[PDB]
RNA sequence: UCAAAGAGUGCU
């Protein structure tokens, strides 16, 4: 079904000579490589790199035809198919390759960027959907707990939608100390920020965390058990002494980093 | 009237969405049961939506017993969280009828099936394996398999190197 | 030139009510070869079309 | 001077990767592509060909079947693969179709069995439910243990009894509440949770042979009766609304599923009636292709075909806009077809007939119920208009039409023909010489009077 | 659809959930 | 009415998406045109045009000069991909010219008039002297027509894989190559067959007659349909475009005339040729390709309405109504044996004693091959599948007529004696009520439409 | 090697 693609190229480049802004020699050329691309795409043997490609040859596309714009209709933008059209098609490429290559991590990543990059055209619910879709493919890979809920919190500044991620990412990753650490470093900020606020709020007319702290301790401490242990409980006391010990002193250096980060807090006691 | 479809690997537990439904009355003919050893028919049934690998040996284990007494473990009970919807009721296709009553305790909104439509589908998944997964990492099923297996095993006779 | 009756159709068929409407279409090319994989696709469209696996119910009140 | 010549770029027709697809150029100009009308008529003709071999429109029976002859079947209208049947015997089944098993079954009367319902009672998802009436006087309300879901884990058997002091001939459901109409004597409407009939209609002393209740318009009702006659009723006003008298008694009716309004009638002139509910005074359509007395009819869920089981042992097709069957199915295993019924997804038909089997047969001969690749399904479906497009031609019907029908069909139909030829020939002769002649529709013969005029 | 950004469950599933619940009931 | 306004609407979409294919299309034709007046396009000379092309283009020219039977008359593939030469007295060989590879050679010392490709290139038709003959790729004859004698012109039809035969008898006959049967035969009448001629568009074949009277023949019917004299004297060869609109002839008499089929009259006529041209050939894109002896000109836009669109041999004083020949080549010391455009390729094949050469010429072939009709990419695999679905699609030979678009239009003992009578006497009771009908019929038309003689008018 | 003809495997 390669021509039905190409077919859908049709209007745009129809678009494009009518405006003036490339001649039929030129589109020609473009409807070529186009070709050339989708063929390698909809054929055995394509790989992620070859959604990459197509998508940086568009994005140099777009930027002849605004950059053209400006020269030669000497407008900012003309109210045709064209404007909007290559960026339809690169996210409509981007989907069919993550939906093709899900298990490559890199490649989300663009989507995420340029998605985000183009806020304007992108509504944050089509931003929403991806992540939902990302979580849920990987839900074992605490990067993107924190990336979404990362977004969340500075882009939108959505504490109760961030908080959720975290909770969220910590009922599959209990036992990733990372991520409690960025749990607790966001609850802080969200008191620091209150309290800087109510500082504002003033001058114009936390526990929380230790909680995150103590439970923290507890599962890891488990899967901590868990782990060196294997399928079986281990039958002699002294070993059973020893896998005591590495905890406590993993849980002890797993407190330490705690102790640092309360230390850049000021406004907390 | 089935969307989504629970299975699970010696590595983790993968749900599964019906993009398509098989016809029921049908469901004899040659022709639709060709169908689940094709590839590339069974793809077109069925997408893979979801997949939680075990974080280690000792969980695969607990998981693994629990889902032979019917029971649901907590890493089952994220994924299903987190896949289906809270809806009239959402339907989720099972092998095990036992565990049917265990998911609609922990979730009221979800009715389970496990009818000769589900086992069809369960045995598509099954015969095709990591193909499905399309890339995603799920290691070695066999080897797994033989991972859990002595481990299942030798743990209900209760072996030690005793 | 005399035309060959094994050709010429008896009658018009449905849905066309006249003469010259058949021959109107029937200048039309379907097959592919004359006619743009898109364009193909809403030409080749059934009126009736059922999903299968589902109970089409009767219509709800409009 | 100024020169080009065609250039060729090998790396872009011949892809340098191995896996890579070739290039396939595309020019439609029509030059290139001659004989444009030879080729498609001839793919017409060839489509046409493949159609008659794939119609392979018998899938299998269900189990052993039934005792006797089977007279009742009732489809689940909420579900695809569940399927309740009666014969003569006394004895009443239901049906896994996609396991082609019985999930139970009951001797459910001493009598027959002359009626049978599906529905799902509201007593003031694990069981579902059917209607059983008989001639013995008795109606039964009967639960099954159904294995669609796996959220509970019993109580099977009879739930409640309805006695009548006459004999029952027919039930029906109403689809919206769980309220019942049973058709003997005299037509009934009865509560689940009433033990005692809670309403009686009729028309008159006249005894009612079949109902069926509309399915859009739920509170609408219609009924046969032994004399030739057709009723209809509303719930909301709790009487009845009209009555039209035919030349023949219909055995069986059915409501059109996407018009509420409209509505088919098996007769016993070896016709099917199309009837708007409105306008009684005439009939929407005729079918004539059986050459015994129809048994049965029912709308397909998409509206579009309906069947008629006739006492001929076999099973027709036809288009509702189209006069004619489009499609004949028949076995030497066929004894009299007297329940026709559909599968609710619209692909496979239901039969019954007397000799106690019943079996399954494809609405579309041909077609196969695999899920087709996007090629497949453009190619098969590419193949439908131009059988549409072409279907007049001399040699495409010839093809297309073609049937093998029994011998005893055939020639009840050419002795048939000679009756309405030996016909046609003798009223013409009297309007050569008769003043007053008046021509009379074919749509209104069969229509003797009609209670309320307008 | 379900989605990880708004809680679905209605009731605080993880002992996490319950721990940080009470304190946002007890703090205002 | 809005119905038909709807299926016209169908017609625009459709109208727009051939439009949007040909928006899409992959190349263009070459072209040659002056800068400069003063240039023209008859001076310049093969050579120079040769250096212009590209190394490859260079390589993909052939020559190839033999003489042990030469004339040469050059035939190529239907796609293009192999070519088919039979020398005059009468070789022939099958190659792949682009390929490097022979396919078959035959070296039989018999004469051969022509030859051609059958359905595909596995299997091709040549005719010697006397008999018609069919080959294989590995090179051997896999049958012998004995029905077909004396063919001087061989033509295959893909579509309908019929096979036609023209020669100096008179007989013609059609041959289907699946069926191994002879469709049809007829005589003309008209004598000897100097030219034959299909026309794609309609499948209907051309004959040439000494009268001048150019011939069209039809499968399934008994005669010719069309007569049509284009000259006083014999029409050397008549040529006709793919799209069938145009059709040309020169007559011995040294004139040229141009035809149209669709309308049946005649395009032009041109007296200016010095002598005959020995052979006519046209281009997919419409350019005219005339032969004289050693020099062969080539008119661009030939086929037009318009009267200065018509051939002409120089100019008078740079006029721009006349229309020069867009190229002009002579090759010194030889005559054109046939003309052969090359498919697919901006290339005419030429024919001629000393050998088989072929003249580059910008735009000679259609840019963007179609190839779900014709790929000279095909690959084994896909060509026999190709094949067997054309062998599907194979189009029956009744279905040849003048227009393809009319198709589909709406238009005992004494027991038996006893018996014998009763039957009658039943018919002749049938045939008399039906005549009461009759008059009784005419009654209704007529009563729908002296004194004293009406004093006795009651009597 | 080409060159024509077979019989399976992978996968869209």
């Amino acid at each position: 079904k390669t021509r039905y693609y190409l077919e859908q190229c049709i209007p745009e480049m129809d678009d494009l000579v009518e405006k003036g802004l490339f001649t039929k020699n030129e589109v020609s050329l473009i409807m070529k490589k186009r070709t050339d691309f989708e063929h390698r795409l909809n054929s055995r043997g394509s790989s992620i790199n070859d959604y990459i490609k197509y998508i940086n040859y568009e994005s140099n596309v777009n930027k002849l035809r605004a950059k053209r714009c400006k020269r030669i209709l000497q407008v900012k933008k003309t109210n045709s198919l064209s404007d909007w059209s290559i960026q339809q098609r690169i996210g409509f490429i981007y989907q069919r390759g993550t939906n093709k290559f899900p298990q490559d991590l890199k490649f989300w990543a663009m989507y995420l960027n340029y998605m985000k990059a183009r806020g304007n055209q992108t509504s944050y619910k089509k931003i929403h959907n991806i992540y939902n879709q990302l979580l849920k493919l990987h839900p074992t890979n605490v990067d993107i707990w924190i990336s979404c809920a990362k977004y969340e919190y500075e882009v939108h500044a959505n504490f109760k939608s961030c908080r959720n991620i975290f909770q969220n990412g910590l009922r599959f990753n209990p036992d990733v100390p990372k991520l409690w650490y960025e749990y607790v470093k966001f609850e802080l900020n969200f008191i620091t920020k209150l309290i800087n606020r109510r500082k504002v709020m003033g001058l114009i007319n936390g526990d929380i965390a230790l909680t995150i702290f103590d439970v923290c301790m507890k599962t890891l401490g488990k899967h901590y058990i868990n782990k060196h242990k294997g399928y079986y409980a281990i039958s002699d006391s002294k070993m059973n002494i020893e896998l005591n010990k590495e905890t406590l002193n993993y849980l002890f250096s797993e407190s330490l980093r705690y102790i640092k980060l309360f230390d850049e807090f000021l406004d907390l006691e | 009237p089935i969307e989504y479809l629970l299975f699970e690997e010696p590595t983790g537990y993968a749900v599964f969405k019906v993009k398509l439904q098989q016809d029921d009355i049908g469901s004899r003919l040659k022709e639709v049961q060709e169908q689940i050893n094709d590839f590339g028919a069974f793809t077109k049934l069925i997408e893979l939506v979801s997949f939680a690998p075990f974080k280690g040996a000792a969980e695969a284990l607990e998981n693994a017993n629990d889902i032979s007494e019917g029971l649901v473990s907590e890493s089952l009970k994220a994924i299903l969280d987190l896949n289906l919807p809270k809806a009239k009721n959402i339907t989720l296709a099972i092998s095990d009828k036992n565990l049917g009553p265990s998911i609609k305790e922990e979730f009221p909104y979800v009715d389970c099936i496990s009818n000769e439509l589900a086992q069809d589908l369960i045995r598509g998944v099954r015969l095709h394996g990591e193909k499905l997964f399309k890339g995603l990492q799920s290691g070695d099923l066999e080897r797994a398999q033989l991972g859990l297996g002595h481990a299942y095993s030798r743990a209900k006779v209760k072996f030690s190197v005793q | 030139n005399k035309k060959n009756l094994k050709y010429q159709s008896s009658a018009v068929p449905f849905p066309f009510e006249n003469r010259e409407q058949y021959e109107r279409s029937l200048r039309m090319p379907i097959g592919q070869e004359w006619t743009s994989r898109a364009s193909h696709q809403e030409l080749i469209k059934p009126r009736i079309m059922t999903k299968p696996g589902q109970v089409i119910d009767p219509l709800k009140a409009p | 001077m100024k020169i080009k010549t065609i250039k060729r770029s090998a790396d872009d027709y011949v892809p340098v990767k191995s896996t890579q697809e070739s290039q396939m150029p595309r020019n439609l100009n029509p030059e290139l592509h001659p004989f444009e009308r030879a080729r498609e008529y001839t793919k017409a003709l060839n489509a046409t060909k493949l159609e008659r071999m794939f119609a392979k429109p018998f899938v299998g029976q269900l189990g052993y079947g039934h005792r006797d002859g089977v007279y009742a079947i009732a489809k689940n209208y909420g579900s695809l693969n569940k399927l309740a049947t009666g014969s003569a015997d006394g004895v009443i089944k239901y049906w896994n179709m996609s396991t082609r098993e019985e999930f139970v079954s009951f001797k459910a009367h001493y009598g027959l069995v002359t009626g049978l319902c599906v529905t799902q009672p509201r007593f003031h998802k694990s069981q579902n439910f059917m209607l059983s009436c008989s001639d013995d006087k008795t109606v039964k309300l009967w639960s099954i243990n159904v294995d669609d879901y796996s959220n509970k884990n019993n109580e099977e058997g009879l739930i409640r009894t309805f006695d009548g002091e006459s004999a029952f001939q027919g039930i029906d459901s109403h689809r919206e509440n769980s309220t019942f109409a049973t058709g003997g004597a005299k037509i009934h409407l009865w509560d689940v949770n009433r033990l005692k009939p809670v309403s009686d209609l009729s028309w008159g002393a006249d005894n009612i042979t079949s109902l069926k209740f509309n399915q859009n318009e739920t509170d609408i009702l219609a009924s046969t009766g032994s004399d030739n006659s057709i009723v209809l009723y509303d719930l909301r006003t709790n009487s009845p609304t009209q009555k039209i008298v035919q030349t023949m008694r219909t055995n069986a009716i059915c409501w059109n599923p996407m018009e509420a309004f409209n509505f088919v009638t098996a007769n016993e002139d070896h016709n099917a009636y199309y009837y708007d509910m409105r306008n009684l005074s005439r009939s929407l359509n005729v079918f004539k292709d059986h050459v015994s007395a129809v048994m049965d009819v029912d709308f397909s869920p998409t509206g579009d075909e309906i069947v008629t089981g006739s006492y001929d042992k076999s099973i027709r097709i036809y288009k509702t806009n189209h006069g004619h069957s489009r499609e004949i199915y028949h076995t030497k295993r066929m004894q009299h077809v007297f329940q026709v019924k559909y599968s609710m997804d619209s692909k496979y038909i239901i039969s019954g007939s007397d000799d106690g089997n019943v079996r399954l047969w494809r609405s579309k001969a041909w077609e196969r119920s695999n899920v087709k690749t996007t090629r497949e399904k453009n190619k098969l479906e590419y193949d439908e208009k131009l059988k549409e497009r072409f279907r007049h031609m001399p040699e495409i019907k010839r093809i297309s039409r073609h049937r093998h029908v029994p011998q005893v069909i055939k020639k009840a139909q050419e002795i048939k023909n000679i009756e309405l030829s030996s016909i046609k020939r003798r009223e013409a002769n009297e309007r050569r010489t008769r003043k007053d002649m008046p021509y009379i529709s074919e749509r209104k013969k069969q229509i003797v009077g009609t209670v309320h005029k307008y | 659809h379900a989605s990880a950004f708004t809680r679905t469950q209605d009731v605080p599933q993880t002992e996490l959930q319950e721990k940080v619940d009470q304190v946002l009931q007890e703090s205002n | 009415r809005a119905g038909l306004k709807k299926i016209d609407e169908q017609y625009k979409k459709a109208v727009s998406s051939a439009a949007a294919t040909d928006y899409l299309l992959p190349e263009s034709n070459g072209y040659l045109e002056p800068e400069n007046e003063l240039e023209k396009t008859f001076k310049v000379q093969q050579s120079e045009i040769k250096s212009s092309v590209d190394v490859s283009t260079a390589n993909k020219a052939l020559d190839l000069s033999l003489k042990e039977f030469g004339p040469y008359h050059i035939k190529y593939a239907k796609n293009g991909t192999h070519l088919l030469i039979t020398g005059r007295k009468g070789h022939v060989a099958s190659m792949d010219w682009r390929k490097g590879q022979l396919r078959a050679e035959l070296f039989l010392n018999e004469t051969c008039h022509s030859a051609t490709y059958l359905q595909n290139e596995q299997y091709f038709a040549v005719a010697q002297k006397k008999y018609t003959f069919i080959y294989d790729h590995e090179g051997t004859e896999l049958h012998r027509l004995k029905q077909h004698i004396e063919a001087r012109h061989l033509d295959f039809l893909p579509y309908h894989y019929l096979l036609v035969t023209a020669g100096e008898t008179g007989w013609l006959k059609y041959h289907d190559v699946s069926t191994g049967q002879l469709v049809s035969e007829l005589r003309t009448k008209a004598g000897p067959t100097m030219a034959m001629a299909q026309n794609p568009w309609n499948a209907v074949m051309h004959l040439g007659h000494s009268n001048g009277t150019v011939s069209l023949w039809s499968p399934s019917m008994p005669e010719p349909l069309v007569k049509l004299l284009s000259a006083r004297g014999p029409v050397n060869s008549i040529a006709i475009d793919r799209s069938g609109y145009y059709m040309a002839t020169t007559g011995a008499d040294r004139s040229m005339k141009i035809w149209d089929i669709r309308n049946f009259k005649q395009l032009h006529s041109v007296e200016s040729l010095p002598t005959p041209g020995t052979n006519v050939s046209i281009s997919d894109t419409g350019l005219l390709a005339l032969s004289r002896g050693p020099h062969v000109t080539l008119w661009k836009d030939a086929l037009k309405l318009s009267g200065d669109s018509k051939p002409c041999f120089g100019s008078m004083g740079g006029n721009p109504h006349r229309n020069t020949p867009y190229m002009s080549h002579l090759f010194a010391g030889n005559k054109v044996e046939n003309l052969g455009f090359v498919p697919f390729e901006d290339l005419l094949g030429v024919g001629h004693q000393t050998g088989i050469t072929n003249l580059i010429v910008p735009g000679a072939g259609e840019a963007n091959y179609d190839a779900l009709e014709l790929n000279p990419f095909e690959t084994k695999k896909q060509r026999q599948e190709q094949e067997v679905r054309t062998l599907l699609n194979k189009l029956p030979a009744d279905t040849i007529t003048l227009d393809p678009n009319s198709i589909g239009s709406v238009d005992s003992g004494l027991r038996s004696f006893l018996r014998k009578k009763t039957q009658n006497v039943i018919d002749e009771r049938k045939l008399r009520v039906q005549k009461q009908l009759d008059k009784e019929k005419n009654i209704r038309k007529r009563n729908h439409q002296d004194v004293i003689e009406e004093a006795l008018s009651r009597f």
